This record gives C-alpha cells, structure tokens and sequence, in this order.
C-alpha cells in the first residue's frame, strides 16, 4: 500500500500490545497524522 | 615510460623485465605499508624502502610489480601501466595526509632519483629493525640505506642493506 | 522548522535520533552521543568510550 | 569494532571502503549505493539505476 498509495490517498493505523514489532512504521508517511506535530514530523498513527 | 590516467596523479613508470615505480616521502613513519603488496587485486612483487643522504635526506619507496604474476587484474584494465599506476595512486594517497606527503615521481625524476642514489659497503643485516637510525650514523660523503619487503609466504619477510660512499 | 530523522549506527545497533537540518555537526554532536549512549544504557549496552586522541 | 576494508565494483568502476564488518548487508546496501552514485556522479559517468522490478 505504502509504495503503491500515496500517503494523501491511504492512511495507516497500528493498534498494538507489542509496539516493537512495529517500530519500522515509523518512518512511513502514511502513518503520520496530519494534524498532530512533534519534533520529528507528523505524528504516527500508533496506538497501543 | 610515462602515463596520466582517469585517476588524480601523472605517474612515471619504467621497464626492462617487469615493471618500475617510485614514490617520494617527506619522524619516523609507519612500517606498516606491507599490507599494500598485497591489493585488493594486484599481488606486487616487492615494496622497498628507499633512503639516501649525508644533509640531503631523501626518502623513497620503489616498488616491483610482474604483469604476468598480476594478468587476472590487468585483463579487467584498460592498460598495464594504468593498473600499476592506480596502484601507486593507492599507496601516495594512504601515505599523504600526515607530516609526510607523497606523490608518485615522474620518469625524468625517477632519472633524477637514480642519480641521486648513484651520487658517482657493509654486511647485509641478519636483524635489522632497532638498527635503522644508528646505521646512518657512520661517517660518510654519501649513505644509501635501504628496506626490502617480499611475499615469502602469506606474510611478509624483511631484509635491508646498506653502502656507503 | 525543517529537522532531519536519521538511524545512527554505533555498537551493532541502530539509534533513530532527530537532529537540526541547519545546524553545524559540531554543535549538535554534543548532545548526540549523550542521547546514544542513554539509548545505549536503555538497552544494557556497554556505552560508547573514546581511546587516545581524536574526535 | 571490526570493520572491513574492500574493494566494490560497478558500473565498469572499483572503488575502496570500508564497512562495518559485523552489521547486516541490509543495513549497509542503500547508502553503499547512494555513496557509489554521488562517487559515479561526480566522475562524469551514468549512475546506478533499477530496471524494471528486481532488487
């Protein structure tokens, strides 16, 4: 989805109990919110 | 023989059996330059250290390499001179960076050095390795001290010999 | 402002850190290799130690 | 740690490095060859590209 979607046509979400499984979606713009901001960028769409 | 290559430096070379190359080097230096007979290609024949003076301190190193001990490097070249030129390259620019600069020769000062080592006698050396600053110590118009590294097995082997006047 | 989001590699791990994309690295190395080596303490890793002279 | 001085060939160039010994290819491959493109770039020849679908 990540290469074949731009990050304004799908949006990513990852609820999760084991967030280190996870931790390589950080760098993946789909999941960062719009709206929310913080030093590295926009904010991941991870939640646990 | 003379080349300049895709690379940084002119580089002279000679030949007559197997080919020629010098580099000059402006206290003590590294020992460690016997790790660059052996290439990440090229299999040299042997590093000398070369030194001359009384004043007149000059450095050198001279280097041997044998095309047909080297052809499975050379084919994948553009030129045989260009190989042992990019290899000279390699070791000029390992050396330059410190006190001591380097810089490959070019064949008229390979001529040059030639006759400066000439300038117009004692015992090689069983154990040499604390001898080398004594050993210019004797009193002489001219002193040519000199190293010699060879592939003897996977390591390397030392040997060094000396004349004066 | 503008930041860079870069994965350092020291001891066999990697260390995601956020840095100034404007500032020289001399001023931000300063506080880098305290951050690494917290990371480092985080994850019961011997810290990183200089030997001799260098930078 | 121990880190490795080799050759690399492409693109009809060698080029010298040296790589971490003891960390994975995965983690070395994309900058080796965004390293190799600027060093190509800057001799005047045709980077690296992807044809196609590979890896």
């Amino acid at each position: 989805l990540a290469f074949s979607h731009g990050p304004d046509h799908v949006q990513m979400i990852v609820v999760t109990s084991d967030p280190d499984r996870w931790d390589w979606v950080k760098w993946i713009p789909h999941f960062g919110d719009p709206r929310r901001r913080d030093a590295a960028g926009n904010a991941r769409m991870v939640y646990t | 023989d003379h080349q300049r290559r895709f690379g940084h430096d002119v580089v002279g070379i000679r030949e007559y059996q197997g080919q020629l190359v010098a580099v000059v080097t402006v206290w003590l230096p590294v020992e460690a330059v016997a790790a660059r007979l052996r290439q990440f290609d090229v299999r040299l024949d042997a590093i000398d250290i070369v030194s001359v003076g009384t004043d007149e301190h000059h450095t050198w190193l001279v280097l041997r390499m044998d095309p047909q001990r080297n052809v499975a490097a050379v084919a994948a070249r553009d030129s045989v001179a260009a190989t042992l030129a990019a290899a000279t390259e390699r070791l000029a620019h390992d050396l330059n960076g410190r006190r001591w600069t380097a810089r490959p020769l070019t064949s008229s000062e390979i001529d040059d050095m030639d006759a400066t080592v000439l300038a117009g006698w004692v015992s090689p050396r069983d154990i040499t390795s604390e001898t080398l600053e004594r050993l210019w110590l004797p009193d002489t118009e001219a002193t040519a001290v000199t190293v010699r590294l060879r592939p003897r097995h996977g390591g390397v082997e030392v040997s060094a010999w000396v004349r004066y006047h | 402002p503008q930041a860079a989001v870069v994965a350092i590699m020291a001891a066999d791990v990697q260390i995601a850190v956020v840095l100034d994309a404007h500032a020289p690295i001399s001023v931000m190395i300063d506080p880098l290799l305290k951050v690494v080596n917290t990371r480092l303490r985080e994850l019961g890793v011997a810290p990183l130690e200089a030997k001799g002279r260098g930078r």
